[PDB]
C-alpha cells in the first residue's frame, strides 16, 4: 500500500492475520470510541 | 553515546532520573523521562562526572 489500508473484514478473519502478521514487531489493537486513542497514537507516531 | 561532564559543582538536578536509572520498559522500549519529554534510552549510553 502508499496509503494507510483501511480493512473491511465482517468475519474477522484478517484483523486476526493482521495480529498475526505484526505481532513481531509489537502490534497494538485500539478503537476510535476508546479515550486512550490519543496516548496510543503519540507513542506509535514516536516510537514504531 | 558516552558522555563527560565537568564542573559537577554545577550538578543539574535534572539527571536524577538517568543517574537513579528510572526506567521504564513498554513495548520493547526503554522510556527515560529527562524533565518532561520521553526519550528512548540506548543501551550503550554512558556518563562520566
Amino acid at each position: 500500500f502508499n496509503r494507510y489500508p483501511l480493512i473491511i473484514d465482517p468475519s474477522g478473519q484478517a484483523t486476526e492475520f493482521i495480529m498475526n502478521e505484526y505481532k513481531d514487531r509489537k502490534i497494538t489493537r485500539t478503537s476510535f470510541l476508546d479515550d486512550a486513542f490519543r496516548k496510543n497514537l503519540e507513542s506509535a507516531l514516536r516510537f514504531g | 553515546n558516552p558522555l563527560l561532564v565537568q564542573d559537577v559543582e554545577s550538578y543539574d538536578p535534572v539527571l536524577n532520573p538517568v543517574l537513579n536509572r528510572e526506567v521504564r520498559r513498554t513495548g520493547g522500549r526503554v522510556l527515560i523521562t529527562l524533565g518532561d519529554q520521553d526519550i528512548d534510552l540506548s543501551p550503550s549510553f554512558v556518563i562520566f562526572l
